[PDB]
């Protein structure tokens, strides 16, 4: 509650953590269009 | 969709301080630990009900549950940061870098705000006639 | 709510009282919003259906909602509180 | 180099090819932790 009004660092510490670890991540995950959302199908061929 | 959504609480609780501190003459550090006290509920409010209609349809199926899983995620994790930040990160700032053409804007917003007031004054006497307005709306 | 019960104030002049107070706040919020997602509704050329779908809505959705809110949500705050 | 042939890496070769990264953040990270204990900018160090 009201306890980071007196020690800055703390809070300033917290932040840049969470700041570390999104642009940390933020070069590790994949880039796409969109995410998988097409139903998978299976497909039977044969031959005569 | 969450960058005019994220600075709400801390634009809140900014606007709160320096109203604190404008309209009483209190020092920053002294202001922020007064105003902390009043909106908590405010700020533990918005970002709920923000981010509680987007859980819900995180359970939904087919390929139109998968498109909103991904703004459910995004919206629901930015509004939970949020929070966090505008209450723990937003009072240390308040409570050190705030210190203790422009011109024709706050009169300007002062006779808007007075004007509105007298406006809202003047509804709250006539709740029929302003119930079936609503209801047409609807 | 709040400054009716832990203020003790009447119905009427807390609502006046907070609808004064909470004007610059709601403004600023809207703004923030609004103006936000303007590059996605007047965005155009290299697949502009998607932002223009997805931000047209909420542009007339949040001009609309705040543009009523603040002349509707107190008088069926006073009339809710009145009749429950 | 002769006419038309090719090179290929395969077993611990191919696996290999394909540190100081994660010890650098490492330290970044242990200073601002230490920071936020202390409250000094320097006494960390």
């Amino acid at each position: 509650p009201n306890f980071f009004i007196d020690r800055p660092i703390f809070a300033w510490v917290i932040a840049i953590i969470i700041m570390l670890a999104g642009g940390l991540a933020i070069l590790k995950l994949p880039v796409a269009q969109y995410p998988t959302i097409a139903p998978p199908a299976v497909t039977i061929s044969a031959s005569y | 969709l969450a960058i005019g959504l994220l600075v709400d609480d801390a634009i809140v609780v900014v606007e709160n301080v320096e109203r604190v501190m404008a309209e009483e003459g209190l020092p920053p550090k002294e202001a922020t630990r007064k105003s902390m006290g009043q909106i908590q509920g405010a700020l533990v409010g918005i970002a709920m009900v923000l981010s509680a209609v987007f859980v819900p349809m995180a359970f939904f199926g087919g390929s139109t549950g998968a498109i909103y899983r991904q703004f459910s995620i995004t919206i629901v994790s930015a509004m939970a940061l949020s929070v966090l930040v505008a209450l723990i990160l937003t009072p240390a700032l308040c409570a050190t870098m705030l210190k203790p053409f422009f011109g024709w804007f706050n009169r300007m917003f002062e006779k808007s705000t007075h004007h509105y007031t007298d406006s809202v004054g003047g509804i709250l006497r006539s709740t029929g006639r302003y119930l079936v307005l609503y209801l047409i709306i609807v | 709510k709040d400054l009716m019960d832990k203020e003790g104030k009447g119905l009427i002049e807390a609502t006046l009282d907070a609808v004064r107070m909470r004007l610059r706040p709601i403004l600023m919020t809207s703004l923030a919003f609004i103006l936000g997602v303007m590059p996605l509704v007047i965005s155009t050329g290299a697949g502009s259906g998607a932002q223009n779908a997805v931000g047209t809505g909420v542009m007339g959705g949040m001009v609309t909602a705040t543009v009523l809110a603040i002349f509707f949500v107190p008088v069926f705050f006073v009339v809710v509180r009145r009749r429950f | 180099l002769p006419t038309g042939v090719g090179y290929d890496w395969t077993g611990m070769s191919y696996q290999e090819r394909l540190a100081p990264s994660l010890y650098a953040i490492s330290l970044i990270v242990v200073f601002l932790c230490l920071a936020a204990l202390y409250e000094s900018w320097s006494i960390p160090f």
